[PDB]
């Protein structure tokens, strides 16, 4: 009987790293709207996001985007554990690579147009 | 009557066209003695005796149909050029954009108003491959 197992509903916000929660569930769960949470999913795959608040969100349901939903191997109506983690530090080198199907038309630059 | 008070600038290897006498006729400027290009003056003796030669297989003929054989439908021919010319001129660029082109264009009108002609002219002038299915 834990208050951290939550179930995915449809997203309203448009960002790729924002999850939403209702305010009494955050106050029970000891979360503030600037925190940096850790999210576990099926096949032991986990994700990291920024939480914010909502009133249209219920307590038994969390609202997350499709990009987070596909990086956790989760579909609509499945179970995900959330936990606070302020153990996140900054970085030095981050290595990114495009995926082969979406980059067959354009050639030239990719840093200043997209990532900047 | 063609070169009289004209002084047409010609070059070696060009095909030109003359109308008159219920027939159009082609010629090719084969050889100039001040090589290669000149202006036809009354000084020039013009050799018009010999055998009419064969074509090269990539010489675009003048009995084909182009946009100058169509009259009276300026607006519609402008619309068909706007729909069709860009996806057939630049296939790679237009695939690289990510917009869909049109794919079905239905021409309609009364019988005898030149629909087969318009399709044939757009096909010749863009240089695309052209397959004709008849009903
Ligand atoms: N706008 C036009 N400008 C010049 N010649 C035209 C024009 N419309 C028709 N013609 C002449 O009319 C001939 C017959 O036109 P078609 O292309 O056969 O018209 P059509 O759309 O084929 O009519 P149907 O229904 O197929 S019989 C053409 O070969 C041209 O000689
Ligand atoms: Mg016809």
């Amino acid at each position: 009987n834990r208050p951290n197992r939550l179930i995915v509903d449809e997203a309203i916000n448009e960002d790729n790293s924002v999850v939403s929660l209702s305010q009494p569930k955050m106050d029970e769960l000891q979360l503030f709207r600037g925190d940096t949470v850790l999210l576990k999913g099926k096949k032991r795959r986990e994700a990291v996001c920024i939480v914010l608040s909502d009133d249209t969100c219920s307590d038994e349901k969390i609202r997350m985007n499709r990009v987070v939903r596909n990086n956790l191997r989760v579909r609509l109506g499945d179970v995900i554990s959330i936990q606070p983690c302020p153990d996140v530090k900054y970085g030095k080198r981050i290595h990114v690579l495009p995926i082969d199907d979406t980059v067959e038309g354009i050639t030239g630059n990719l840093f200043e147009v997209y990532l900047k | 009557p063609y070169f009289l008070e004209a002084y047409r600038p010609i070059r070696k290897g060009d095909i030109f066209l003359v109308r008159g006498g219920m027939r159009a006729v082609e010629f090719k400027v084969v050889e100039t003695d001040p090589s290669p290009y000149c202006i036809v003056a009354p000084d020039t003796v013009i050799h018009c005796e010999g055998e009419p030669i064969k074509r090269e297989d990539e010489e675009e003929s003048l009995n084909e149909v182009g946009y100058d054989d169509i009259g009276g439908c300026r607006k519609q021919l402008a619309q068909i050029k706007e729909m069709v010319e860009l996806p057939l001129r630049h296939p790679a660029l237009f695939k690289a954009i990510g917009v869909k082109p049109p794919r079905g264009i239905l021409l309609y009108g009364p019988p005898g108003t030149g629909k087969t002609l318009i399709a044939r002219a757009v096909a010749n002038e863009t240089g695309a491959f052209f397959f004709l299915i008849n009903g």
